[PDB]
RNA sequence: UUCUCCCCGAAAUGUAUUGAGGUACAGCCUCGGAUGUUGACCAUGUCCUGUAGAGCACUCACAAGGCUAAAACCUUAUGAAACUCCGAAGGGGCACGCGUUUAGUCCGGGAGUGAGGCUGCGAGAGCUAACUUCCGUAGCCGAGAG
RNA sequence: GUUUGACUGGGGCGGUCGCCUCCCAAAAUGUAACGGAGGCGCCCAAAGGUCACCUCAAGACGGUUGGAAAUCGUCUGUAGAGCGCAAAGGUAGAAGGUGGCUUGACUGCGAGACUGACACGUCGAGCAGGGAGGAAACUCGGGCUUAGUGAACCGGUGGUACCG
């Protein structure tokens, strides 16, 4: 069998072509407003390093 | 004896002393040869001995001074909270450092007074009259 | 109790807010600043809320 | 009176990158002006008014700016710094300016 | 500038070991002929107690 | 009365005679032990960073007042 | 936790953990591919540092005199982890090789280790005690017979 | 039916658990202890942008209330002050003290770097929209820096008009 873990689905992973793992930008994501303008602006990367193997096996087909 | 001063506790190691190898005040001087702590009552016993032998006369200088706190843990506990708050004050003493020096007393009586005072110090020590001197 | 609350400022007939902690000590009177909202250039945002 | 001199002199040679210096001296009736290339230890285009005379100091100095604007104009002077000495951008040195770069 | 090992690497610090290894010596009783250029002189100085420098 | 402390790495990061690319950080410091030189910029925490690529170089005069600076290649 | 010989060969560290004799990631091992001297040592050049020492110029402490409404201030004289007018030896980054050596890096499969121990040097805690304890550093044991 | 933490020179009682500063820390960075000291969970519509101006502690002599220190005057005076809170670095060509106009305590971005196992965290030229102060060069995307903090989930509110 081998189901993918659905927690990873719309959760900040996605599979870039060329096999790299996506992620989102988290800190101060919600509930904080003495954070600076760029900081609120700083979300949206997902390049993420030595975790990738596990993130991959979280999603077999990229759901 | 105890200073009226600052931070309670310290550390410890050693190297030969610099801050008083030469006898400025007075005529003669007993002088340390070993690197022990001296501390408080050890000195004060030196003082009280020499003041017995000499006083009514002479000038007594104590160039050394119990600067350094030393600690005792309580009683019988395990290596526990922190260090122990009190116990006794010491003066580190390195060879060539001058602790004592008399004034206005004949050579021989200074011999006997240094002998008495040094029979109750942890270090052995040697006396001298001042050679020629510089450092002014 | 509480002293210097967080105050949200509606822009002057815009659609966007800004939010900051105007201290309620000396700042007894409602905030009136200027800032760039959804549309034009800097305008008066009225930090009433 | 001192600190304002070195104050504006530090803020001038910070803002000085490319642009040349223009140090108006005003303490006397000598409202001399210079154009100094910071870096190179050189001036190139001074316009002192020891020979000129036009009346009140505010208007005498005016011509000094004009004299200077012609001199630097012959050398190919872009813009410049300004480098006030201590004098609070007042009508005589403000006039030396309006006269300098109105005619630049 | 003849050299040989005459004392083991073992139980000697790291720079001494890697220097013995640089100079070309991998066993006690190895010998070698080394130029006198400043860096080689510095190497053969760094571990001179391990080496019977000839002259 | 003991447990406390804290760990914030500081220091010179790009030493003289090194080729910094522009935007490189060259010193982290708490005050102005180094003053930003010709070609150098300093942020809120008095970090000095390259304004344009070049050779990093140090000017020392009296430890009240030394400056890091860039001498561009070419 | 059972058959053989051959090659390489660790860890007892870091950060996190209802975590502390467990586990994740990193670190260190091995294998295959790629580059292909970028590695190592030692030299020269350059920059950074506040330790050893020393010194009282500031802070605190402090010894004998002088002046004196005792404070300051003068001569003489000291101590310092949380003092420093000064300040090495060493140490770190970068370039270069002017010179010898032989690794290094990237990519992917398999790990184990995360209880360390002693001694010399540098400190703390402790009695300047411990086959003591916690860090730093070198080497051996660990897994090393002779 | 279950819950009823961990560290811990045995466990318990006591104490501690995140964050900042100094010594320890052996002149790079890093470095443990129920080692030695001390602070934070904020504050400020001005203590911020900018633009203009001023310069401190302390002592001596002289002077109304005073009577060692108040206020005023001359002299000396790298700082012996000040910097909202701790300490350290820094600081007088100010970051200190005062006034003017003001909000850049911005939107969309982010070359390139510091730092961390990760996730976080720091600095930042320069580009556009649009502003503020200055005559101008130019400075402004909060504060002299370093503490004033909380992933995710689940939800309140306002836009948007992607899904449905
Ligand atoms: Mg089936
Ligand atoms: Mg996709
Ligand atoms: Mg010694
Ligand atoms: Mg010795
Ligand atoms: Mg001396
Ligand atoms: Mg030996
Ligand atoms: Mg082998
Ligand atoms: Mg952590
Ligand atoms: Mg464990
Ligand atoms: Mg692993
Ligand atoms: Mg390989
Ligand atoms: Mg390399
Ligand atoms: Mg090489
Ligand atoms: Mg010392
Ligand atoms: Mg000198
Ligand atoms: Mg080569
Ligand atoms: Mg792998
Ligand atoms: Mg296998
Ligand atoms: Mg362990
Ligand atoms: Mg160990
Ligand atoms: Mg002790
Ligand atoms: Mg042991
Ligand atoms: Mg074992
Ligand atoms: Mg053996
Ligand atoms: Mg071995
Ligand atoms: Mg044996
Ligand atoms: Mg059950
Ligand atoms: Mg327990
Ligand atoms: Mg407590
Ligand atoms: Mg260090
Ligand atoms: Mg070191
Ligand atoms: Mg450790
Ligand atoms: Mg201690
Ligand atoms: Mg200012
Ligand atoms: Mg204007
Ligand atoms: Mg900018
Ligand atoms: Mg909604």
């Amino acid at each position: 069998p081998k189901m993918k873990t659905h927690k990873m689905a719309k959760r900040r992973i996605k599979i870039t072509g060329t096999g790299k793992v996506m992620a989102f930008k988290s800190g101060k994501r919600h509930q904080n407003t003495g954070k600076s303008g760029d900081e609120i602006r700083g979300k949206g990367k997902g390049f993420v390093l030595a975790k990738a193997e596990w993130a991959r096996m979280k999603l077999m087909l990229p759901r | 004896k105890r200073t009226k001063f600052r931070k309670q506790f310290r550390g410890r190691m050693t190297g030969d002393a610099k801050g008083g190898d030469y006898v400025a005040f007075g005529d003669y001087g007993l002088i340390a040869m070993e690197p022990a702590w001296i501390k408080s009552n050890q000195i004060e016993a030196c003082r009280i001995v020499m003041s017995r032998h000499f006083r009514r006369g002479g000038k007594i200088y104590i160039r050394i001074f119990p600067d350094k706190p030393v600690t005792k843990k309580p009683a019988e506990t395990r290596m526990g909270k922190g260090k122990g708050a009190v116990e006794y004050w010491v003066s580190v003493v390195k060879p060539g450092r001058v602790m004592f020096e008399v004034a206005g007393v004949t050579e021989e009586q200074a011999k006997e007074a240094f002998r008495l005072a040094g029979h109750k110090l942890p270090i052995q020590t040697k006396m001298v009259k001042r050679e020629v001197y510089d450092e002014a | 109790p509480r002293i210097i609350v967080k105050m949200e400022s509606s822009a002057g007939t815009g659609f966007y807010y800004t939010t900051t902690k105007n201290r309620r000590n000396t700042q007894a009177k409602l905030e009136l600043k200027k800032y760039d909202p959804v549309a034009k250039k800097h305008v008066v945002f009225r930090e009433k809320k | 009176r001192r600190k304002l001199r070195t104050r504006r002199k530090v803020r001038t040679t910070t803002a000085a990158s490319g642009r040349l210096r223009l140090s108006v001296y005003r303490s006397s009736k000598h409202i001399y002006a210079q154009i100094i290339d910071d870096s190179r230890g050189q001036t190139l285009a001074a316009a002192s008014s020891a020979a000129l005379k036009s009346g009140n100091k505010t208007d005498t100095a005016a011509a000094v700016g004009k004299a200077l604007a012609a001199a630097a104009a012959e050398k190919g002077i872009k813009q410049v710094v300004f480098d006030r000495g201590s004098y609070k951008y007042h009508g005589r040195v403000k006039a030396l300016a309006d006269a300098a770069r109105e005619g630049g | 500038m003849k050299i040989k090992l005459v004392r083991s690497v073992i139980g000697r610090p790291g720079n001494q070991v890697k220097t013995v290894q640089a100079l070309g010596l991998r066993k006690i009783g190895d010998s070698r002929e080394v130029s006198d250029t400043p860096a080689v002189r510095g190497m053969v100085k760094t571990v001179k107690h391990l080496l019977e420098v000839q002259e | 009365n003991g447990r406390d402390s804290n760990p914030k790495y500081l220091g010179v990061k790009k030493f003289g005679g090194e080729v910094v690319k522009a935007g490189n950080i060259l010193v982290r410091q708490r005050g102005t032990k180094f003053k930003a030189g010709q070609g150098v910029g300093m942020g809120r925490d008095h970090t000095l960073f390259a304004l344009s690529d070049g050779k990093v170089v140090f000017i020392n005069k009296g430890k009240g007042a030394r400056f890091i600076s860039i001498e561009a290649a070419q």
